[PDB]
């Protein structure tokens, strides 16, 4: 259960969220104290990419953010935090 | 409360008169104007007269 | 082992799927076609076997014939079935296939050019950029000649649709292969008299690439105003008003500043404007619009007068091309500075208020948007109370559908200017006319209810005196026992409750109550939701016992409503239970908020995050007056039940009581619980101090000494379980007393965590993982990487490969924050190790 | 190209560790003013003389094998 990113060059883009998937930060993977908010690369909002959770992959209800532990230890700064692997990929289900 | 309920239907009822007032007032005025308007009557075909 | 295959793609799925030799028997350079077998793989495909296609034509493009390469790549994508992904994927390949083949794409202009020019005037966003995209890259793939010689004889076309796509196609040649690149060209073509549809074509072109440059038009401002001029008294009506259009989609890009080159045509616009007839006036104002807020202060205000002699005359427009461009003008001049307010109260008023502030517009969408936006932006400039005593009739107005509008735009003025400029008077016939527009509320019409709030903020203090008002409307709108109408009763009342109820009353507090506790079993969870919303309000307002409902009696009846499943339901109940709470608190017996508490933890994970902060919101309240020992002990106790499903949050409720009440709260409690010699009753304490130290905050820094032989016991060699546990917890409390004095301590759980990270289990390298990688951040490289060097090259080769890890976890984070930490690495005879530019004394 | 470059792994060579090391340790030498203000008091040479004497160090400095 090790999840990818994409890690591209982050872009001026917002993070987003699904309705579940709209607490825990996009890398931290927690609910707990949101310190910055998430951004994504170019390829992360691009037609159908439009307003995209960054965790579920569907909808966005929220701006996705970093937690406190996560942006503290210098996370925030890589590549575009989108959760995407060779599983999760653009050819997925 | 049995006087205090009466009251209360009361003014409801002062209120709902006033607002019957004011309607016709509106009503009346919107009659005077139907006296001559207005911009220019219908100036609606005058700015449009085909194209 | 790619995947399936599909019937949609069946144009050349024959390579895989049928004997198609093309090395064996075909024609020369058959393989390309395979390659479109290969464009299904990029679609049909894994990312990177898609990719490696796309990486193989970029070095075989040139090797693969254009005129075949354009005629199996070109139909790919001009097929319907070119979904989004797949057109992003088809516009990178041809983008590719252009720069590889770049003077080979001469001879394919023809064809890109009528296939990229109906996807650029598509509807949606994405393939309107598309076709742009590939339009720009086929015009840099060859010359700006070759581009100028296609787009030219394509003038042919007879079609307004077909002649707007060619004009839009050779406006985005021009915007990527240099704007004066093409400029002399097009002035050439162009200036000459031959018929009225290149004439139309040079302003079609002109205005395509000023919107599609955008605000790249500054340097080519005069240089496109200069050709563009022979239009303003051009012979042809049509040419005149592409002209117009074309100098207005200028000015809107080059806006706001930069108005020198305006002043070329500035003279026949401000003339122009009492002078054409028909659509030459029309154009004429529509230009005038965009030119008024980009000019100066001084000739502004003559060209609002000279304007207004064909504006205000022709306000009354008999379509609708007419009434919007003028109300556009409007609202363009009312954005500018030049005409002061009180021109505008002078001559704009009167006329804006006969020939526009009217209930005539009570049905047009377009036109009760329009003017609502140009009345809300002039109410700021011309006063609120100079509209505020002048639209108390259209609300009130028997016409709910003007009543609408008029709402509408009362509230956007309420909200743009404020409460200021409120008359006695005018606040009167306001609230008249909101209470009129309320009780006559026929229809399903929003407004009413968004502006009802607002004039309650309006009113701040002087709602005071109109109290019973407001109140015999809000009773008359509860009891009529109408489901929309008792939800938007509801919803009003909650907006305007805080300056009611919070007037110093303590006389309508009874009358709310009494009819809030009533339809307590609303079968619609959105009136549940409303009502809930309304008694919070009324329990943030009133207190104990001045609230109507009595506490002992709402508690118990609000109490299976928190079991209800409905979202906004359980989300205002949460809320109303927590507020029950905050200011006397007490209110209830300690059974029932144990009961309570006990049903809303397991609510604290929900899927909504609104009613997980709700659960926390309220907990944190609820622990603080049950008490801590109680609550500590319920939740010690529930650790065992509630099995490892949803048994988590009940550790987060934990925390709760560690946010909620002092650090000696749950701290010497939760320690006996480690005294017990079970294995999976320590496991959860150590699950339980990892949430605590990660939700404590800075507050660890206050005590924790106290709770490190805790860790370290835990830290042993005791189980594969209890490891994660306790380097949770050090991470999670070294990042909450990052810098704040307490390395000590740190450094006794770092003694102990290092032996751990020697563990094979591939779910037990993370949990110390974090650990180090936290550390590095909260401790400095200057001792990790001290412990870290002693192995940095170990002989044996599965000792090296985690040194090297932490290593490279600890680099990337404080990168040059280490070079200040190495040791010195003395000089070999081969090469000049040591670093001697450091040990200078000055 | 930006994967992990700055650090080898199980098998780096101490040659490529301690080029790795120079090469970033004088980019913190280069932008860092307190440790740039410094070294040209103890050479005596300008900012500039000292900073294109840095960057031209850069090529294979430690003693390279080229
Ligand atoms: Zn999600
Ligand atoms: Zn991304």
């Amino acid at each position: 259960p090790d999840l990818i990113f994409c890690r591209k060059q982050a872009g001026v883009a917002i993070g987003r969220l699904c309705e579940k998937c709209d607490g825990k930060c996009v890398i931290c993977d927690s609910y707990v104290r949101p310190c910055t908010l998430v951004r994504i690369c170019d390829e992360c909002n691009y037609g159908s990419y439009q307003g995209r959770c960054v965790i579920c992959g569907g909808p966005g209800v929220s701006d996705a953010y970093y937690c406190k532990e996560c942006t503290i230890q210098e996370k925030d700064r890589d590549g575009c935090p989108k959760i995407v692997n060779l599983g999760s990929s653009k050819t997925d289900l | 409360k049995d006087a205090g309920n009466f009251d209360q239907n009361k003014l409801e009822e002062e209120m709902r008169k006033r607002k019957e007032r004011v309607e016709k007032w509106r009503e009346e005025q919107r009659k005077k104007a139907m006296e001559n308007i207005g911009e220019l009557k219908k100036e609606i075909e005058e700015m449009k007269q085909g194209k | 082992n790619l995947p399936f295959l599909k019937p949609d793609d069946i144009q050349y799925f024959d390579k895989l799927l049928v004997d198609v030799d093309e090395s064996t028997l075909s024609p020369e350079e058959q393989k390309e076609r395979k390659i479109m077998k290969l464009l299904l793989k990029i679609k049909n495909g894994t990312p990177p076997m898609r990719k490696a296609a796309l990486r193989q034509i970029t070095d075989k493009a040139r090797e693969f014939g254009a005129g075949p390469l354009f005629n199996q790549i070109l139909p790919l994508l001009m097929s319907p079935t070119l979904e989004d992904q797949e057109r992003h994927l088809l516009v990178k390949v041809i983008d590719r296939i252009l720069y590889k083949l770049d003077d080979l794409v001469r001879p394919y202009v023809h064809k890109i050019l009528v296939v990229i020019e109906p996807l650029l005037i598509d509807e949606d966003y994405y393939a309107r950029v598309e076709g742009r995209e590939i339009i720009s890259n086929l015009a840099k793939a060859a010359g700006l000649a070759t581009m100028i010689s296609t787009m030219r004889p394509d003038i042919d076309n007879m079609d307004e649709y077909v002649r707007n796509t060619t004009a839009r196609a050779f406006a985005v040649v021009a915007s990527a292969l240099g704007i004066p690149s093409l400029l002399p060209f097009l002035k050439a073509v162009c200036k000459s008299k031959k018929s009225w549809q290149a004439r139309h074509t040079g302003i079609k072109i002109v205005q395509q690439i000023a919107i599609l440059m955008g605000c790249a038009i500054l340097p080519h401002l005069r240089s496109l105003v200069e050709i563009i001029e022979h239009g303003l008294v051009d012979e042809q009506q049509k040419v005149r008003t592409i002209s117009a259009l074309a100098i207005a989609a200028l000015a809107e890009a080059a806006t706001p500043y930069g108005i020198e080159s305006f002043d070329s045509v500035l003279k026949p616009l401000w003339k122009g404007i009492r002078q054409h007839r028909g659509k030459g006036l029309a154009a004429f104002l529509k230009a005038i619009g965009y030119l008024i807020p980009l000019m100066d202060a001084e000739y502004a205000n003559y060209y609002t007068r000279e304007v207004m002699l064909i504006l205000i005359r022709e306000f009354q427009s008999p379509d609708e091309e007419m009434k919007k461009i003028v109300l556009k003008v409007v609202k363009q001049c009312c954005g500018t500075d030049g005409v002061e307010a009180n021109y505008i109260k002078t001559e704009i008023l009167p006329p804006f208020f006969k020939h526009f502030w009217q209930h005539r517009m009570a049905l047009d969408r377009r036109n009760y948007r329009q003017l609502v936006d140009t009345t809300v932006e002039l109410a700021n400039k011309v006063g609120a109370a100079e509209i505020i005593s002048r639209i108390v009739d259209d609300l009130k107005d028997e016409a709910e559908q003007y009543r609408k509008m008029v709402m509408e735009t009362i509230e956007k003025i309420m909200g743009n200017l404020g409460a200021a400029d409120i008359d006695h008077k005018l606040e009167e016939q306001l609230i008249d006319g909101i209470l009129y527009a309320f009780q006559e509320q026929t229809t399903e019409d929003s407004v009413m209810l968004n502006g009802f709030g607002t004039v309650v903020n309006a009113l701040g203090k002087r709602v005071k005196p109109y109290l019973p008002q407001i109140c015999g409307t809000v009773l008359w709108r509860l009891n009529n026992k109408s489901a929309k109408v008792r939800q938007q009763a509801a919803d009003l009342i909650s907006r305007t409750a805080v300056v009611m109820k919070t007037c110093q009353e303590e006389k309508l507090m009874g009358h709310l109550g009494v009819v809030l506790y009533e339809y307590l079993g609303e079968e619609y969870p959105e009136v549940l939701g409303s009502i809930l919303g309304a008694l919070k309000a009324i329990v943030n307002v009133i207190g104990m016992h001045k609230m109507t409902p009595p506490i002992k009696d709402l508690l118990p009846r609000l109490t299976p409503i928190l079991k209800n499943r409905h979202e906004k339901v359980q989300e205002n109940c949460i809320d109303l239970v927590g507020r029950i709470a905050d200011r006397g608190a007490e209110y209830v017996s300690a059974r029932e908020w144990m009961r309570i508490c006990f049903e809303l933890l397991e609510l604290l994970k929900a899927h909504k995050k609104a009613i997980r902060r709700a659960t926390v919101n309220t907990f944190g309240y609820i622990a603080k007056a049950i008490g801590p020992h109680d609550v500590l002990a319920t939740l010690l106790n529930n650790l065992k039940v509630q099995e490892r499903q949803n048994r988590v949050c009940t550790t987060v409720a934990i925390a709760i009581v560690a946010e909620t009440c002092s650090p000696f709260t749950v701290l010497p409690a939760l320690m006996n619980e480690y005294r017990v010699p079970e294995l999976n009753v320590q496991n959860g304490v150590l699950k339980s101090l990892s949430f605590l130290f990660e939700y404590i905050g800075e507050m660890g820094k206050d005590y924790i000494y106290a709770v490190t032989p805790l860790l370290e016991d835990a830290l042993m060699d005791r189980d594969l379980v209890h490891r994660q546990t306790a380097s949770a917890v050090v991470q999670h409390m070294s990042l909450g007393v990052y810098g704040f004095g307490c390395e000590d301590s740190l450094n006794h759980l770092l003694n102990y965590v290092w032996p751990n990270v020697f563990e094979t289990s591939p779910h037990v390298i993370q949990a110390v993982m974090g650990a180090l990688e936290g550390l590095r951040v909260a401790i400095g490289p200057c001792r990790m990487l001290q412990y870290c060097l002693q192995g940095l090259f170990h002989p044996a080769r599965k000792v090296r490969d985690v040194y090297w890890k932490i290593y490279n976890s600890i680099y990337i984070g404080s990168q040059d924050a280490l070079i200040a930490h190495y040791p010195r690495i003395y000089n070999d005879d081969k090469n000049t190790y040591i670093r001697y530019e450091l040990d200078y004394i000055l | 190209q930006s994967k992990y470059i700055g650090t080898g792994h199980a098998d780096t060579t101490k040659w490529e560790w301690l080029v790795n090391q120079h090469r970033d340790s004088y980019c913190s030498y280069m932008g860092h003013f307190d440790l740039l203000n410094y070294f040209a008091i103890a050479e005596n040479e300008s900012k500039a003389r000292v900073r294109f004497n840095l960057m031209e160090k850069m090529l294979q400095p430690c003693g390279p094998p080229a």
